[PDB]
């Protein structure tokens, strides 16, 4: 699949808190195989939520903020 | 182990052809970011 | 294997604490070239 479908699939998810839940339950459930895109999601994710402003592509510097 | 094929630029420019510069790019931002934070530890 | 845990910060942190600074510098710059190089070639 592409990091996009989970990316707005985690975009439905707010506060940051809820997402730490959610891909820790997803995390036992992925085959490891889709992992790979779904750690960009949550990373992007992360990271827009952070910054609190949406962006198509994240800036290298907005990954610092990241915990 | 998982580091030591990544020091090489021979094997790094083999694997690097696993993936596109789209998935690169992502990672590489990522990668930058860390070492920084590791740098701001040596330094302290 | 190597790359897959290299997607994330957090991942990426835990196995950065069995380098020092230089080697994570050092590798840093050798991945800098290679991405460069792809970079190049995707822009020509």
């Amino acid at each position: 699949l592409t990091k996009t479908d989970y990316l707005m699939r985690l975009r439905r998810c707010q506060t940051i808190d809820t997402l730490e839940r959610v891909i820790e339950k997803n995390k036992y459930e992925l085959s490891d195989n889709e992992l790979a895109v779904f750690y960009s999601a949550a990373d992007h994710r992360l990271a827009e939520l952070t910054m609190n402003k949406l962006y198509d592509k994240i800036p290298s510097s907005v990954w610092k903020f990241i915990r | 182990e998982a580091l030591k094929i990544l020091n090489n630029i021979r094997t790094l420019r083999a694997q690097a052809r696993e993936c596109t510069l789209e998935t690169l790019e992502e990672m590489l931002e990522k990668l930058e970011v860390v070492v920084n934070e590791r740098r701001e530890e040596e330094s302290a």
